């Protein structure tokens, strides 16, 4: 009896979740404007940074989810960063975050403007009244760098060990190898590495609300 | 005397506070497992609680004088034990209550319908109930990262349940932003991968068992409950409990045959180095006397033994020819140890895996019965009596001619660089011509020049003293890049040094068993001159280096001391019997000067012993086993001579 | 030399903070305005909440640790008639502020059809111009008055007991009034716990009135 | 010469095999009677673990003696 009348309540749950959906796509909308709004600000930045030097390496480094991408070797590059803006999808598109990372000349890429994005969600997943604490993170859209010749730092040219089949004798062959730094998700795993997306969605999250809209207070 | 050893319970200051652990590292390693990291720290500053005997372990009395040997049968545990979570301690629990905290873990055997193995890996998963009041089961691979026994508490992530299986319960939907909370109930095996070893009373079963198929499975059973091991304690209720104390009463059977039953471990200590001529009760053994037990079919078994007196008494065993059984050829007392040797495949044990041979098919060896039965715990299912029977168990010069059944056969040598191997052997040549001043020698076939053979004198003052030794030395393809590859000629049918091994292997690190295109044989020469014919050969089996200065390295050297005797003897008697076909003239001539003189030697050794001690090696408390062996073998060892036509001088 | 420029930076950040001040009132004015499509949804959960589902809210609170903690033995009668918990929100140009009404139904304990357990939230940049710092958080509730029927009250309870004079020691087996643990205590806030109080209302905000359902079949979760 | 030699499985194998004769080739006419490779398994007799590189006489093998046969894996 009663089960019947919860079940029916359930399903009024589902159409909250969808207007609740909406209510976060104007959100979107709303930061998209509101973004328009922050352009001077973020401009006002951009020409105070020509300079605070390595402002967003310094940024990153201070963060707990940001040091751990960032190797040693990886500091003379992340360094000739000289902005990071959010730019966010118009209207009639799934919703996304696209972080753009604007780099200087330097010796190790040719990318003027590096891109990344988040594609969000904006419904439901079925009948049941299922979860959506705002537009959660799904996918990842990863580039690739234009860098210079043998600049490459998220592979690694290693002089692996090996030995000759029969006579034993040891020598050295080049080969590359997967190699951890901070570039690595903008090659995101594709289609342990679903622990690695989520990884990388929480840091995307945190670059859009809390690395650059608040960048001044992680200096 | 050193007075700790491996997993004993000892207490000590750790970050100034006291605090117990487990000795896990000797030549001392401790990790205050409680709450610590190993670290290294000496005894003089440490307070033992309670030794770690296990089954299968020799020990000796701490306080009794008597040097008396034994081993341990069954210890019996009373652990105390701390709730987890809480801190309640309840002492004393006795370790047979307690339960493994998993049906099964990493590597413990284990029997399917007829096949015994070990879990190479399994695969468990936890069963979690929810605040919610939802019960799930979860890949213990996922849980890894929930911030594992029945009855935990934590906390996860929600995405974390995302492949789990909602067993019962009103399913939760999944945010990001939602915290569970898990009790976990029981924790439960999935799969596990057998690595099989043999078949018990045609081809083996699936690797991964099917987990409808794990109830057959029997693990194994002992208790050898460590300091801070997980376990479930059940009320007179499963509880998690970690041990925080251990009481170790072990019962021993001493090698005079009595057994001390319930005897405190802090009481006694183990041998963690045995000489080899000991043996224990049960420890089956067959004869090497030349002429007593001529059938290959008998077996000993020692009954007991005077350790000061290195004499045993054992009984002769023999299958009877029809049906399963066995008789009993004769009991023997005054037996020396040295007259008898480990048998070479009856080796039972305490805790030893075995097999029925033509009901329970798999179990371990709990006691061998100074009887001829022995005692196997078939899984835990009782201790029975069988036979082993039917219980298997898991100076230089340049020879012409080629050596006639001797050196190197079968081998078709052919070096890569001839050259180069010329240039080698020609500087080894004039090395060893112009730097061989302590007697020993070499030879070279014309045939297969790599064939090399020497012979070796021992030094002074040690019981290889005035051995003769032959060594044959087949030169690699490729020398000087690797080390010779040394043959000791074997016919003692023993082990007259611990690495010149019967099956003719020898053993020393010039050997490569450090070496350098510039080692030459005079460097492996002046080795074997130095290390493998030593004062002390005791010293030269894998180890026991840490002895030096240990009361327990002193007697066992000295009892290597009177075997090595015994078998040197031994050697010299079958050399002149039966010499080779190779290096004889020299070898009548040795035998001539000085062959006489290791029997008047070992005589005046006998001799100043029953009057009472001369020196030269650690051989002073001359027991009556040795006596008796050395007399039996020198009386061969005259015989020997006299028919060899080698008169007295 | 380079102060200057992370001043600068930090001043164009305040500005920043300003801007994000009136992004959040702009959500909250849409989350209103989105009100008026929310409502249906809770007014047929209304008119659905034997008949209707019996103390709902109730077992709401059971179902959640926040909540259950707050719900005694003897509150679980009275509280039993509690019919609806519904948000509503502040008009426009008010500061940011939000009413968690409990209608209740005719008892045998208090009268009052409603409570009304205002709260409020910061609208302001920073505290301090030279800092930054924002975000919806909740600054200040504002409580309700709650009556009784005789000797119906909870949040004080009545005993008899041999109280221990103050200063003379003498003893009086005498009838005290004595406050009590209760979860009627919930709208009787401390006159400036309070952040219990505070993160307890949010929840019931964001999570217990508009998903109530996730919450009640047992089919979500808090801690 | 007659032999039997016992498998776990309750079968006894009837052999003839010649006193000279070495332990493979008994390993290899095990096999042709019931398939298990050489390598495969272990002879027992009264307890000795047979070892396939010496001859059956100096085991000292006899008329309708007794053999065990083990499985490695």
């Amino acid at each position: 009896v009663v089960k019947r009348r919860v079940n029916a309540l359930k399903n009024l749950q589902v159409k909250c979740a969808q207007i609740e959906a909406k209510f976060y796509e104007e959100v979107h909308d709303l930061e998209r404007k509101y973004a328009v709004l922050y352009q001077p600000l973020f401009d006002k930045r951009f020409e105070i940074i020509n300079g605070i030097p390595e402002f967003w390496l310094t940024v990153f480094k201070n963060v707990d989810l940001l040091s751990d991408m960032v190797q040693e070797h990886d500091e003379p590059i992340l360094k000739h960063l000289k902005d990071i803006k959010v730019k966010f999808s118009d209207a009639g598109q799934p919703m996304s975050f696209v972080l753009e990372f604007h780099f200087e000349p330097n010796e190790y890429f040719t990318n003027e403007v590096l891109t990344k994005t988040y594609r969000m969600r904006s419904e439901p997943d079925d009948s049941d009244p299922f979860s959506f604490d705002g537009p959660e993170i799904m996918g990842c859209t990863g580039c690739q760098i234009d860098w210079k010749k043998g600049k490459n730092v998220t592979l690694k040219t290693i002089k692996k060990k090996q030995k000759h089949k029969g006579r034993g004798t040891v020598r050295t062959v080049t080969k590359t190898v997967s190699n951890d730094s901070f570039f690595n998700f903008f090659a995101p795993p594709e289609v342990d590495a679903e622990a690695i997306l989520a990884a990388d969605f929480e840091i995307g999250h945190f670059l859009r609300e809390r690395i650059i809209p608040r960048s001044v207070l992680y200096f | 005397q050193r007075l700790l050893f491996s997993h004993d319970l000892v207490s000590g200051r750790y970050r100034g506070s006291v605090h117990f652990g487990l000795v896990r590292l000797i030549h001392v390693r401790v990790q205050w497992y409680p709450e610590g990291v190993k670290q290294h720290v000496k005894e003089t500053k440490l307070k033992l609680e309670d030794r770690s005997v296990v089954p299968r372990d020799v020990v000796r009395h701490m306080r009794s004088t008597d040097s008396q040997c034994g081993t341990v049968i069954d210890v019996n545990i009373d652990c105390a034990v701390k709730l987890i979570g809480t801190n309640c301690i309840i002492y004393p629990v006795n370790s047979k209550d307690l339960q493994h905290i998993w049906p099964f873990m990493y590597g413990d055997y284990i029997a399917y319908d007829c096949w015994l193995g070990k879990v190479y890996d399994l695969k468990n998963q936890i069963i979690l109930k929810l605040s919610n009041g939802a019960r799930c089961s979860m890949n213990t691979e996922d849980g890894a990262k929930l911030y594992f026994y029945p009855g935990q508490v934590l906390i996860g992530p929600a995405k974390i349940f995302s492949s789990v299986q909602w067993l019962s319960g009103v399913k939760p939907v999944l945010s990001t932003k939602s915290k569970f909370r898990v009790v976990v109930e029981e924790v439960q095996v999935v799969e596990l991968k057998v690595t099989w070893i043999t078949k018990s009373f045609v081809s083996p079963p699936p690797s991964v068992i099917t987990q409808e198929n794990l109830g057959r499975v029997k693990r194994l059973d002992h208790a050898q409950r460590q300091l801070g091991e997980r376990c479930l304690y059940v009320f007179p209720d499963r509880v998690a409990v970690e041990v925080v104390t251990t009481m170790t009463s072990a019962d021993v059977m001493w090698q005079d045959g009595s057994v001390e039953c319930n005897i405190r471990s802090n009481d006694l200590f183990p041998v963690h180095h045995l000489d080899n001529n000991e043996f224990c009760p049960g420890d089956f053994v067959v004869d090497k006397r030349v002429q007593s037990c001529p059938d290959p079919a008998v077996y000993g078994v020692v009954q007991s033994g005077d350790h000061i007196g290195r004499t045993c008494m054992v009984k002769w065993f023999k299958l009877r020819p029809s049906g399963d059984d066995v008789e009993l050829i004769g009991e023997e007392e005054d037996v020396s140890v040295y007259d008898i040797a480990d048998h070479p495949d009856f080796r039972f044990r305490t805790t030893d895996i075995v097999i029925r041979i033509g009901e329970p098919s798999v179990g371990q060896v709990a006691r061998v019965d100074v009887s001829s039965k022995v005692e196997v715990v078939w899984a835990d299912n009782s201790k029975t009596i069988i036979l082993p029977q039917h219980l298997y168990n898991i100076v230089f010069s340049v020879l012409e001619f080629a050596p006639s059944n001797h050196s190197f056969k079968k081998i078709e040598f052919q070096p890569p660089e001839a050259k180069k191997f010329f240039s080698t052997v020609r500087k080894e040549m004039a090395l060893l011509a112009t730097s061989l001043p302590e007697g020993i020698m070499v030879k070279t076939f014309e045939d297969r020049m790599d064939l090399f053979s020497a012979l070796i004198k021992g030094p002074t003052r040690t019981p290889y003293e005035d051995g003769l030794y032959l060594f044959d030395i087949q030169l690699p393809n490729i020398y000087p890049a690797v080390p010779p590859h040394f043959c000791y000629l074997s016919q003692c049918s023993g082990r007259l040094n611990p690495n010149l091994y019967d099956n003719g292997k020898v053993k020393v690190s010039l050997l490569g068993t450090r070496w350098t295109s510039k080692s030459s044989l005079l460097q492996v020469l002046i080795s074997i001159q130095g290390l493998i014919l030593v004062n002390e050969p005791y010293y030269n089996e894998a180890g026991f280096d840490s002895d030096r200065g240990l009361q327990e390295g002193y007697e066992n050297s000295r009892c290597y001391n009177e075997m090595a005797l015994i078998r040197v003897v031994q050697s010299m008697t079958q050399l002149v019997r039966r010499p080779p076909e190779v290096f004889e003239q020299e070898i009548r001539q040795h035998f001539s000067t000085g062959g006489w003189r290791l029997v008047n030697r070992i005589e005046s050794w006998l001799e100043t012993h029953a009057l009472l001690p001369d020196i030269g090696f650690p051989l002073f408390p001359l027991s009556k086993g040795f006596i008796k062996s050395i007399r039996g073998v020198l009386t061969q060892f005259r015989a020997a001579l006299l028919e060899a036509g080698m008169p007295e001088c």
